[PDB]
């Protein structure tokens, strides 16, 4: 009998706050999906005969390149794999700068339908919004330092100690761990995009990595551990159906 | 061009 124990509970901090329960309900029902898509994959390695026959899809999902937290003068901010910049204000609203930068989406959150957006141009921009772009204009200057399809944005984040969790609008979950190993789940818990500290993206079917016993190529990853951290990560995030 | 993962 293997003498082992469950990992300590996942304590979180500085999550972006939201009122729209239904939005939480979607995330909760969405997290559980990619989690069930993984349990279904772990079952493919365990006792799946010829688990690699009918090929699985292959596509590089979106991801977060550089990110920051801020408390007072500005809100949490981030940048994506499309040279896009987002700003999750302290109130909960988001402003997103597109790749080609002629335009920008302004996202709010509502209880009835959930997240809701509206298209504007920087040139045909309104008044009350301009002061929100002053904030973005600074993150643009900061982010600028550096040492189509249906677009995407960040819904919720959660700062745990061992890592930080990103929940995206396209159904893609991302994790920047402590040891700078960064990973991502997309396609409903079927594809794996490990991006080492060396910013190199490569996607893999989950059933292919499970048989291997580790991340492909990189042995210093300690993969079998991080997977466990993802699971309980989604488990906790999937129980949040309400605000209380 | 509509944004996936939210309502317009």
């Amino acid at each position: 009998a293997q003498q082992a124990v469950l990992r300590k509970e996942l304590i979180a901090t500085s999550t972006n706050v939201i009122k729209s329960e239904i939005s939480l309900r979607i995330l909760a029902s969405e997290c559980h999906l990619t989690l069930n898509g993984i349990v279904e994959a772990e079952a493919q390695y365990k006792m799946g005969g010829l688990p690699k026959s009918r090929l699985p899809k292959i596509k590089h999902p979106m991801i977060v390149t550089k990110w920051v937290d801020y408390s007072n003068k500005h809100g949490f901010s981030y940048q994506l794999s499309t040279e896009d910049i987002g700003v999750l204000f302290n109130n909960g609203t988001t402003v997103l700068r597109l790749a080609d930068a002629e335009e920008f989406w302004y996202i709010s959150y509502d209880d009835r339908e959930g997240w809701v957006a509206s298209h504007y141009l920087l040139s045909e921009k309104p008044r009350e919004l301009s002061r929100h772009l002053e904030v973005v204009d600074f993150f643009a200057k900061y982010m600028k330092a550096n040492l189509h399809k249906d677009d995407v944005f960040l819904r919720r984040y959660t700062r745990y100690k061992p890592f930080v969790m990103f929940e995206l609008s396209d159904g893609t979950f991302q994790f920047n761990f402590k040891d700078h190993h960064k990973m991502a789940i997309s396609d409903g818990g079927k594809l794996v995009t490990y991006i080492s500290p060396s910013h190199e993206s490569t996607t893999y079917p989950l059933v292919e990595v499970l048989k291997y016993g580790e991340i492909p190529g990189y042995p210093e990853s300690n993969f079998r551990e991080k997977l466990t951290l993802i699971k309980e990560g989604l488990k906790q995030k999937s129980t949040i159906v309400t605000v209380d | 061009r509509s944004i996936e993962g939210a309502v317009q």
